[PDB]
C-alpha cells in the first residue's frame, strides 16, 4: 500500500551503498503504484530516450507516480509514497536554488553545462536518472518556452 | 461450532533440513552488506 | 572519499579550537581542503556497513 | 535417532571488529586470532569463525 | 637385489580382492591426479577403424 | 578487485579441498568471480601502502 | 634555560594496526585506546596519540 519495497539483481559494494545513503528523501518516479517492484523500472532510465521528445518525457513523468527514497539497508530500498497533505522533506540534486515560499513542479532534467552525467548510481548498463525538482516560475517558463518553440 | 483449536507447531532444528544448513544467529544483518569467503589454493 | 561517519562516531580528543576568523568565514572562503557541513541533524552517521 | 544441534550458532563481533566496521566499513571475523597468529608467525589457523 | 635394502616394514591400510587363492591389491589413482596438470595415463584414447 | 595481498599475507585456515571438476577448468570457466590465476610467483604482495 | 625534549618521540605501530594495514590499506593511530574508549562509552579521549 504505502511502503513500497524494491530490490536489486546486482550486489552493491560499499561505494554503491555509500552513494545511495546520501540519496535519502529524494523523489523518484514509479510508473506502477505496486508493492513488490523491481529496479529496472525504477527511475527514468527505462523511459529516457534522446532524440525522442522532451515533451513525451514530460507527459509520462506528470503521469508517473512519485515516491520518496528512505532507508536502504543492502539489496533493499524502501520507497514510500508521500501521502497527500502531510509535511515531508525533500533533497534535490538539481542545480537550481529554492525559496521558503514558492511552490514546486517535477520536470525531466536538462543538462546544466558542466555535463557530469553521473547521478551517483550505475549498475552495469543501467543508470539512475533523477527528475529535476523545479520552482514554479521556472517550470511554467520552460513550459511556455517549449510551447513557443 | 467450536474454534479450530487443533493447530500445531513446527521448528527448524527439529526438521532434518537443518542437516543441509549451519544455523548461525547474528544480530546485525541489517548493518551487513555482503559476506565473502576467499580461498587460496596452490596446485600440485 | 573520507567517511564522515567515522568522524561522527569515533571518540575524539577534546581541543579548545581557537582560530581568529569566524568558522563559516573560514569555511565558505575555503581555507581548508575538504568540508562537510549539515545544517540539521544528519542521520547519515547512524547506518554502518 | 541422531544427534542434532540444539540451538543456533550465536556469533558476535569483537570490539576491534566494531572499530574496523565503523572506520573502514569492513569486518574481519575472529580478529584476535588473526592478530596473534600474525605476531607469532604461525600461518595456519585452527578454525574459522 | 633383494639382498640390497628393504630393511624395515610398516603397516598401512588398503583394499584387496581374492581370486583363486591369489590376493591382489585394488587401486585407483585419482588422488595423484586430482588438481594436477598432466593427464592420467590410465585414461586412454583407443581408436577403431 | 579484492585485496589479494590480504589473502596471501594473512594466516589462512587449511582444508581438504574438493572441487568437483579440475580446478583450472573451474577457473577458466568462471564458477566464481575475481579469479587471480598468476603463474610462478608474483612479488607484488610484498610492498605495503 | 628552557627544557626541550632530549630526543625524537618514537612512534610505534600496534599489532592491531598491522592487520588494518595489510587488509584495508590504512592505519588508525592508537587503535587500542579507540577500542577501549568505544567499549566503555567514553566520548572524549584524555590525550592525543
Amino acid at each position: 500500500e504505502a511502503n513500497i519495497f524494491c530490490t536489486f539483481d546486482h550486489k552493491l559494494s560499499i561505494a554503491d551503498v555509500g552513494k545511495l545513503t546520501k540519496l535519502v528523501a529524494a523523489v523518484v518516479p514509479i510508473p506502477q503504484r505496486l508493492h513488490l517492484i523491481k529496479h529496472y523500472q525504477l527511475g527514468l532510465h527505462q523511459f529516457v530516450d534522446h532524440t525522442r521528445g522532451y515533451v513525451r518525457l514530460r507527459g509520462l513523468l506528470r503521469n508517473m507516480t512519485l515516491t520518496l527514497m528512505r532507508r536502504v539497508e543492502g539489496n533493499q530500498i524502501l520507497l514510500h509514497v508521500p501521502t497527500h497533505g502531510l509535511l515531508y522533506t525533500v533533497l534535490n540534486t538539481g542545480p537550481v536554488t529554492w525559496e521558503k515560499g514558492d511552490a514546486l513542479c517535477v520536470l525531466p532534467p536538462l543538462f546544466h553545462g558542466p555535463l557530469a552525467r553521473e547521478n551517483l548510481l550505475t549498475l552495469g548498463q543501467w543508470e539512475l536518472v533523477l527528475p529535476w525538482i523545479v520552482p514554479m516560475p521556472l517550470a511554467l517558463e520552460i513550459n511556455q518556452r517549449l510551447l513557443i518553440m | 461450532g467450536t474454534f479450530c483449536n487443533r493447530l500445531e507447531w513446527v521448528y527448524f532444528l527439529t526438521s532434518g533440513l537443518a542437516a543441509a544448513a549451519h544455523a548461525i544467529k547474528f544480530h546485525d544483518l541489517n548493518k551487513l552488506t555482503t559476506g565473502k569467503m576467499l580461498f587460496h589454493v596452490q596446485v600440485p | 572519499m573520507e567517511n564522515w561517519s567515522a568522524l561522527e562516531l569515533l571518540p575524539k580528543v577534546g581541543i579548545p579550537t581557537d582560530f581568529l576568523t569566524h568558522v563559516k568565514t573560514s569555511a565558505g572562503e575555503e581555507m581548508f581542503e575538504a568540508l562537510r557541513i549539515y545544517y540539521g541533524d544528519d542521520p547519515e552517521r547512524y547506518n554502518i556497513h | 535417532t541422531v544427534s542434532a544441534p540444539a540451538t543456533y550458532g550465536n556469533f558476535v563481533l569483537s570490539p576491534e571488529n566494531a572499530v574496523t566496521a565503523i572506520s573502514y566499513h569492513s569486518i574481519l571475523a575472529d580478529f584476535n586470532s588473526y592478530k596473534a597468529h600474525l605476531t607469532s608467525g604461525q600461518p595456519h589457523l585452527p578454525n574459522d569463525s | 637385489l633383494s639382498q640390497a635394502g628393504a630393511h624395515s616394514l610398516t603397516p598401512l591400510s588398503m583394499d584387496v580382492i581374492r581370486l583363486g587363492e591369489k590376493t591382489v591389491i585394488m587401486e585407483n589413482l585419482r588422488r595423484v591426479y586430482k588438481n594436477t596438470d598432466t593427464k592420467d595415463p590410465l585414461e586412454r584414447n583407443v581408436d577403431l577403424t
